[PDB]
């Protein structure tokens, strides 16, 4: 809103809300005299098509559906279930 | 050693010169200064009340709970004429205290 | 005030101290809870006064505060009316405003003994109301700002 | 003139919202600026009330349907009107069938 | 000292320090700060400056 | 830093510590730690008469070292809606920093 | 205590936490109060309550 | 300013009073919320 | 200027910068409950 | 002095007279500065000038 | 920092204090005259460290 | 570049200002300067400090 | 310690494996191998003497 | 409010917030299989 | 609250009971899936 | 039962017992009694050594 | 075990893995059960099965 847009909390960047002349000037003097820190650039995050609104765990925990303790080996099988509309990245999985 | 007597494990940790973080994002990730939740209508439309409860280890001396409500403390500087500085601050939320 | 406490050296007093800070003297708080804290000196030479002005601190002058309470009188105003009043006073267009009666920056410049001339440099960027001044004795002027004056 | 709209806090229970109050968490401080600045600040803020004006025209209600309704309403000049037509509903401890009363 | 044209809490003038900073890291016209590591080699100024 | 600094006293041997406050808008996030009263000078006033300490001030230099003294934190809006809720964490009703058992 | 940043009084809402009492050792409340009374009432009578 | 006064055999002080406008507005938006705005002009916050 | 106008150092009086409702209210309660000292009235020369 | 309304710093044009420095005892400049340095440079080296 | 002043109890220091207030740290003033004032503590327990 | 960068006329690189007023309080020290930025010049606060 | 006798401060510094620099630029900064002054007519036109 | 209405702390009763089919079913099986305790009925004053 | 009781020569405890609404709904969308939602108001999750 | 269980210690021979707490909403009512510490096992922990 | 986060009971679908039993040491199941019986039946008779 006009309250943020003015304070640059959100909206266009310095390379846009500033006068074309002043912009290139800084780019040219990006050696001796710098004025890039004098102007703030807003960074807004997406508010849709990113995170879900409905309830959903971040990290599930699975229990062995079968486990065999051999004299020199231990085997366990899990039924890793990936709920619909979800995507699991193995890299985030480990054995506790 | 064979003379070892029955013991018991004990775990703990240390994390100094650091601050506990709890970003106000739907996924806790940083996708921009102005988080997604910080831009959700549910909060910008109506006002709410907050209540936090911190459970900590007991200490034999007076301590303090240093909280940090991360906000937007920005200020624009306008210089129209020679020897004239006009600035406009704006810290939202928490514009000027809470009451 | 002296006889108002008695003629005896020892005396169990009991007084009521009012609020003098202009910003909150005639203020009209609204419903809600507020933290109201304040400090009180104990230096006999500042809370007490003597005719001769002798150093009470050296003449065995002592004071002791046992308890302190805060009283506040509320007008038995009808909840219906009281509610309406609040609704209005909560609008920025009806904010209360006060202003210290004295309204003036207090300055203190030392005047060496037997001195005659006394110049004072300072500069104002705007326009005030006027000047007002007098003369005081250093010994009779306690150095304020610090929670205690040893001299 | 140009005041500051009220904020409606959703009540998790009942869904009948609550009393609205002039926001202050986003108050754009500026009394420490200049003349043309103090002039432009009330301009952008006016445009705000202008948007919230059109955005307003267009058991208890849920939160999702709460953001679409009960939008921040600007109450133009102060109490202006007579002692009959006042905010009322803008009061937290206030009911319709009767006057604002609490135990 | 006289006026105290010395800086870095040493006996080095303010004028000299400035010159050295500019000729090595172009730092001085917009605040004095520890230049980036890649520019601080064994043959740099600040790297060997020890008051 | 961009954040409002708040300080709530923690009585000796205290375990639980509630804090009521309300935001009319939406911020960025929370950040917190724990400091010792003796090592924290009362700011705001031009002088602290009860400040008998000269060591590092975690409140200024940022030399915190008591973050390992927290058990759990519970956040809730309108004193009912727990955050983040939606059964996000293994313990959706709070943020357990550390467990004993 | 008045006009002393060392022992400045506090008066703010628990929710706000922002002290509404901003004093300066430049101002003089004590004297200010005195003159005020001598302008609204007859500073010759006595009133024990306020001593 | 230059003040010429009679000599005294003891340290004294020249109490000056730059009469100004020490005003402050009190704004109370919500329950248990006090926002005040002071303003003393001239001499906003000392002189330097 | 807007700096004084806000602090009421100069400009309209309470009976003008205040909401019409609150004004008359004080005038009516000018017996039991007084709120006239709570609002400052600017006096410019 | 920082974040202290009692000794707030001034920086305004003589003609303007309107202080451009508005501080609040709610903010924390000191700590803010610290963290800032640890994000732009290597907070392990030393620089006498700024101690 | 200690040895940066010396080993003696008495010591005549000389330092340079930078501006930390964000609102004016990296500000770029333009031609004209301005009043720049600021206060400095003296409390050993806040300026010094042990 | 050999133009539109540096000036040819005389001009100091770093000026020095003296307190136009200073007050030594029992527990505080205040000083005010009249930071003057000559015409056709630009000052970057970051390059300023208190000696 | 209380047995301390009146002393006197002494400052100095060291800067090894380094070379003092004095760039021939109008602002002492490095804006290119071929400095600005090193390309000024005053020098390329007529010859001078250095001391 | 929607917070209570959902938890049935207040509002309609099981014989209303439940699907017509399931309602009568319970009424019929009010002999062998009972499911009346499975659904809470709000009682507001 | 302030409770005044008879003195006893041994450590005791004041057992209070803030009667509230400890309700929870159970939702079963698919086979082998139990989703429950608790809600105790007041005192949702302790007081702080 | 539907009620939050609270336990406040009552020192021996004590008479007065204040208890500070605050509710953001409205409940149903109060209910209370008195118990002996020795006859009350400290719950929450998987074992009470005392 | 009841009302003990240390030994909280579990009851969730293998596919869900999300425990449906959320207990709080603030609640008191034991007592709750007692009172419940004294309201639905005659708490004077005996029943070995449940002791």
């Amino acid at each position: 809103l006009p309250q943020w847009s003015y304070m640059h909390i959100a909206g266009q960047d310095a390379s846009e809300y500033l006068s074309p002349g002043l912009v290139q000037f800084a780019q040219a003097t990006e050696s001796y005299f710098n004025i890039g820190n004098k102007f703030r650039n807003p960074t807004v995050a997406p508010t849709h098509d990113v995170t879900t609104e409905r309830s959903q765990r971040l990290q599930l925990r699975f229990v062995p559906v079968d486990r065999e303790d051999t004299q020199y080996s231990y085997k366990t099988r899990f039924q890793l279930a990936v709920g619909d509309n979800r995507v699991l990245d193995m890299a985030s999985t480990y054995f506790d | 050693d064979p003379r070892h007597a029955l013991r018991d494990p004990e775990r703990k940790f240390l994390c100094d010169r650091t601050l506990w973080r709890i970003p106000f994002s739907s996924n806790f990730m940083s996708m921009g200064s102005l988080t997604d939740l910080g831009q959700n209508l549910l909060y910008a439309n109506a006002a709410h009340a907050l209540d936090m409860t911190f459970e900590m280890d007991p200490i034999n001396e007076p301590t303090l709970l240093y909280v940090l409500f991360e906000v937007f403390d920005v200020a624009r500087v306008h210089q129209p004429h020679r020897g004239v500085i006009e600035v406009v601050y704006l810290r939202t939320p928490f514009s000027a205290g809470n009451a | 005030r002296s006889q108002l406490l008695g003629n005896g050296r020892f005396c169990d007093f009991h007084i009521q101290v009012p609020q003098k800070f202009f910003a909150i003297r005639n203020l009209l708080l609204l419903p809600g809870t507020y933290t109201y804290e304040w400090s009180f000196r104990k230096d006999v030479n500042m809370i007490l006064q003597s005719t001769l002005g002798n150093d009470l601190r050296v003449d065995g002058a002592t004071v002791n505060i046992t308890s302190v309470n805060l009283y506040a009188s509320f007008f038995p105003m009808s909840h219906n009316t009281a509610s309406t009043l609040e609704a209005m006073l909560r609008n920025d267009t009806n904010d209360q405003s006060f202003n210290d009666y004295l309204s003036a920056a207090n300055m203190l410049y030392p005047i060496p003994p037997n001195a005659t001339q006394l110049p004072i440099p300072s500069r104002n960027w705007a326009a005030f109301r006027g000047w007002s001044l007098t003369r005081l004795k250093q010994r009779e002027t306690p150095a304020l700002g610090s929670p205690f004056d040893p001299y | 003139e140009i005041p500051t709209p009220y904020v409606w806090t959703f009540q998790p229970q009942m869904g009948a919202a609550a009393g609205a109050s002039q926001d202050y968490s986003t108050r754009m401080n500026w009394f420490s600026a200049g003349p043309d600045m103090i002039h432009d600040v009330n301009n952008i803020r006016d445009a705000q009330n202008r948007i919230l004006m059109t955005q307003s025209a267009i058991g208890g209600i849920g939160s999702r349907q709460f953001v679409e309704e009960f939008v921040p309403a600007v109450y133009l000049n102060p109490y202006s009107g007579p002692p009959d037509s006042y905010p009322d509903q803008f009061i937290r401890h206030y009911n319709v069938y009767s006057n604002s009363v609490s135990g | 000292d006289g006026e105290g044209y010395n800086v870095a809490q040493s006996n080095m003038t303010k004028d000299w320090f400035l010159v050295q900073m500019l000729a090595n890291y172009n730092i001085g016209y917009q605040g004095y700060h520890l230049p980036p590591d890649y520019k601080d080699r064994t043959f740099s100024f600040l790297h060997n400056f020890i008051p | 830093l961009s954040a409002a600094n708040m300080l709530y006293p923690i009585p000796p041997n205290a375990t639980q510590l509630p804090i009521p406050s309300r935001n009319w808008a939406a911020f960025r996030g929370w950040s917190l730690t724990r400091l010792k009263q003796r090592e924290t000078p009362a700011l705001g006033s031009p002088f602290d008469p009860y400040f008998t300490y000269s060591g590092t001030i975690p409140y200024l230099d940022g030399t915190f070292y008591l973050s390992h003294t927290f058990r759990k934190v519970a956040i809730q809006f309108d004193s009912s809606v727990t955050w983040p809720g939606n059964d996000r964490l293994l313990t959706p009703n709070e943020f357990e920093i550390k467990i004993s058992v | 205590y008045y006009n002393s940043g060392g022992n400045l009084g506090v008066l703010a809402g628990q929710s706000s936490q922002l002290n509404a009492v901003v004093d300066l050792q430049d101002r003089n409340t004590e004297l200010s109060y005195q003159m005020l009374l001598a302008n609204t009432t007859d500073r010759s009578r006595y009133f024990s309550m306020w001593n």
